[PDB]
């Protein structure tokens, strides 16, 4: 919903079986990392908004 | 139906580039092509964009 903050990392249960709080098959951590390097092209460079 | 695909053996690598894993069932396509082959463990990474 508009203007909402979520910070809790629960292992995504896309599969039909509970993840039990660990990573594995059909169990991925929701958070993913940008990697910023000077040689990256415009459009992948980090932008401050 | 990707339920059976998940119900098959646990996958060493299940990475989706164009179609989101969540929206796999939601999105519709005219034709689907599946390419089956056997490769070594380190050769798995080479099969990627």
């Amino acid at each position: 919903k508009p203007f909402e903050r979520d910070i809790s990392t629960e292992i995504y249960q896309a599969g039909n079986k509970p993840c039990n709080g660990v990573a594995g098959p059909n169990c991925y951590s929701p958070l993913q990392s940008y990697g910023f390097r000077p040689t990256y092209g415009v459009g992948h460079q980090p932008y401050r908004v | 139906d990707y339920s059976v695909i998940y119900n098959f053996a646990p996958f060493f690598a299940f990475k989706c580039y164009g179609v989101s894993p969540t929206k796999l069932n939601d999105l519709c396509f005219t034709n689907v092509y599946a390419d089956s082959f056997v490769i070594r463990g380190n050769e798995v990474s080479q099969i990627a964009p």
